[PDB]
């Protein structure tokens, strides 16, 4: 998508 | 090529910037609970890499490389369509492994590889597991594999729970029911309250939470990396059955994943279960817009269906029903437009 | 068009997505300082809207067209050029106002007006004002207007002043020193460290803060829409001077930007300046990968140039030096992938 | 941009 992994 | 019918070239132009930021490959790697668990697996499976011919299928920075060289592997193609290609090659050099590991710019779908791997290794996962729609690129890459070669991962779990939040699904319902005002600054919104009610709750919330609000033992659907074809998750049909042990309303499915890194040596899993420590995937919960009311002791029956997109995801459908009373509840989320709430 | 020829296909495809969704509307609308000083500017000037025709450039959910309509307005012509225009038809029925208010899909550089208008309301502000390009399309939209005719804004500043936040510029290495790691899992990551932090300084920094990191009075650059034509935006060049206030390290510039609505009743200002409350535009700061030292009473002067790009936003440089030193320092951002800091 | 709109409180 338009972030497809996000941060931890 | 196979990839890009699969996908809207825009689409990809957009993943593979994303996957061209360091800070990005950053993210991922900084994810102790994943970069160990995959370094264990690896090197505590070493006779699955000692002298062998392996495959990486979007190598990154190249850490999973380096995982097969440290285990000692002969030869390791590296293959990565995004610009951190460049990245992993400068490591390597620094890292004096130029006769071992070959970064091979390009789309595994498109590009040549100069002989067939004894290994595969890939972290494809996306949120939900197949968010992103990456599996179908590593299972495409079994043509370069070896009769009784491996994959790494081998195998993908998909799990499945009714939960109940109603913090969550007032803070949702709230957000939409901005659209139900009759005179903002004078204005008449609430026309659009159905619309908007629809769209909040298309996105699936991506974050984490106790255990306690699951409401039923989960339900697992299972991708085999070894037999799969990619045609297989075109279109992914998960029926489900839930006995409720608790009674409440249930306001969605919670949704994670487990990968079996199934080695000659032992199996490791990686597992993103609310049960385990966190990890970069937090979980994945889909609301219904209008909650169902069960008794334990009730059937929560119906289908999951993830119907695969041409912007690298799935359109997602949740029909539910509580067999005792034939309250059903019907959804459509876009799994590719998530709600990130943590912290 | 004008619009496709200036933006690459798959740009505009994201950009009208994002405002297609009633959330991001919402986000905007919710914006307090923003709609109810629109509110304000249109309904204090009520002269300049009672009996007349007006054109409301990229009218989202309606919002600044029903504000023209409790104004007095003969007739509304509302464009839109994202799917948001079939949900603002939906709210102009249901508040009636159908004879009143005309909606139009499409781009304003593509569709048609059956008549002139006497006033021509938007509010087509990026963050760093600039972003998005959509001032260029408000300018377009002058083909419609009467001679003599009115815009609401009619005139932008932008703002410019050093800052120093020596917190803020270390916080870089110390993302960037991730990749200062000679065994991150036994792989030494050392030769990415310079690219990471690179990669850091590339990206604006959007959010607010204290005013008293700003270490000069801001030099403003204004542009006046009613005489700025469309092409006056594909190269802007701020040329400073600035007279130290405070001693210090200067870290990079600050930015902010204003606009005024002058009616024939009244000026209102709409201000997103670190000293006003704070809006969804936050402000925005680009930083020095190498931080200058003044003196309270030095000068420090320099460049900033905005090169509009085709994905809808601006390459930026900046160059600046201490006059009394020479000391200069010299920095390339991206203005359409800012870092988003706040909370 | 990917998201050209900042989120406000
Ligand atoms: N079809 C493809 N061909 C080559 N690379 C791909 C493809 N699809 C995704 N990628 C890359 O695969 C990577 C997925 C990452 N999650 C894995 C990075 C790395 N292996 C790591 O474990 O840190 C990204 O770098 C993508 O750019
Ligand atoms: N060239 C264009 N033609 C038509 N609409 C546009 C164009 N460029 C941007 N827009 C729309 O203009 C709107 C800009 C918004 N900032 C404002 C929405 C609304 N006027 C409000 O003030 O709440 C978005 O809905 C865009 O989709």
């Amino acid at each position: 998508g338009k972030a497809p992994r996000k941060q931890l | 090529s196979v990839f890009s019918e699969r996908t809207e070239e825009s689409s990809a132009v957009q993943y593979f910037q994303f996957y061209g930021y360091l800070s990005q490959q950053q993210n991922m790697m900084q994810d102790y609970v994943r970069t160990g668990t995959y370094q264990r697996a690896i090197l505590q499976n070493h006779t699955d890499f000692k002298d062998k011919i392996v495959l990486d299928v979007g190598c990154g920075s190249g850490i999973l490389s380096f995982f097969a060289a440290q285990a000692g592997a002969r030869k390791i193609y590296a293959v990565e369509a995004s610009t951190m290609a460049q990245h992993a090659e400068v490591l390597v050099k620094s890292n004096n492994l130029t006769d071992r590991i070959v970064v091979i710019p390009g789309k595994v779908e498109e590009v040549s590889l100069p002989e067939q791997v004894d290994i595969i290794i890939s972290e494809p996962m996306g949120y939900m597991l197949f968010n992103e729609r990456m599996l179908e690129s590593y299972l495409h890459a079994k043509k370069y594999l070896k009769p009784s070669g491996n994959m790494f991962p081998t195998i993908g779990d998909v799990h499945l729970a009714p939960f109940t939040d109603e913090q969550l699904y007032m803070e949702q319902f709230t957000k939409a029911n901005f659209w139900y005002q009759p005179s903002f600054h004078g204005v008449d919104l609430s026309a659009l309250r159905g619309a908007a009610v629809d769209e909040y709750f298309r996105q699936p919330v991506v974050d984490t939470f106790d255990i306690r609000i699951l409401m039923a033992k989960s339900v697992k659907y299972t991708v085999n990396f070894l037999e799969a074809k990619e045609g297989d998750l075109h279109r992914i049909e998960i029926p489900f059955k839930f006995h409720m042990l608790h009674s409440g309303l249930v306001h969605g499915l919670a949704f994670w994943f487990d990968v079996a890194f199934i080695g000659s040596i032992m199996t490791v899993w990686l597992s993103t279960a609310p049960t385990e420590p966190l990890t970069h995937w937090y979980q994945v919960r889909c609301l219904f817009q209008s909650p169902l009311f069960a008794k334990a002791g009730d059937t929560l029956s119906g289908t999951c269906l993830l119907i695969a997109n041409k912007r690298q995801s799935y359109d997602i459908s949740i029909v539910a029903q509580v067999d005792q009373t034939g309250s059903k509840s019907s959804n459509l989320l876009d799994l590719k437009n998530p709600f990130f709430r943590y912290t």
